[PDB]
């Protein structure tokens, strides 16, 4: 129950891999989603991929 | 035989029209959703399929 | 250390909950017109049920 704008969500820090699965990365603004989650955790350098 | 001919024709038409729902190994069976959720470079494969 | 943020969502065709800002349009009837009711881009004539 909120409005999500990716204009604020653009490059904040240098983004090494902004990879998206199943959705065009530049089209998330127009599309309408359902029950979006949010995650946060830190991994070592060589295990990013 | 007269009813058999009509039954065969109806079965063929119904099979053809119901075939549309097949995903054929793609994300979805509707063209608009696929064209809207992805960029052309990756959507070309699905459209061709 | 790399700060990893992964986004997960489930689209299907459930009623819209969040997405982003898109301008609304008034309702017209009895015309072969485009419509985008909750990400349902399509054409036809809008008739009462």
């Amino acid at each position: 129950n909120c409005v999500a704008d990716y204009s604020v969500l653009y490059n904040l820090a240098p983004f090494f891999t902004f990879k998206c699965y199943g959705v065009s990365p530049t089209k998330l603004n127009d599309l309408c989603f359902t029950n979006v989650y949010a995650d946060s955790f830190v991994i070592r350098g060589d295990e990013v991929r | 035989k007269l009813q058999d001919v009509v039954n065969h024709n109806a079965q063929a038409l119904n099979t053809l029209v119901k075939q549309l729902s097949s995903k054929f190994g793609a994300i979805s069976s509707v063209l608009n959703d696929i064209f809207s959720r992805l960029d052309p470079p990756e959507a070309e494969v699905q459209i061709d399929r | 250390p790399y700060r990893v943020v992964v986004l997960s969502f489930e689209l299907l065709h459930a009623p819209a909950t969040v997405c982003g800002p898109k301008k609304s349009t008034n309702l017209v009837k009895n015309k072969c017109v485009n419509f985008n009711f909750n990400g349902l881009k399509g054409t036809g004539v809008l008739t009462e049920s």
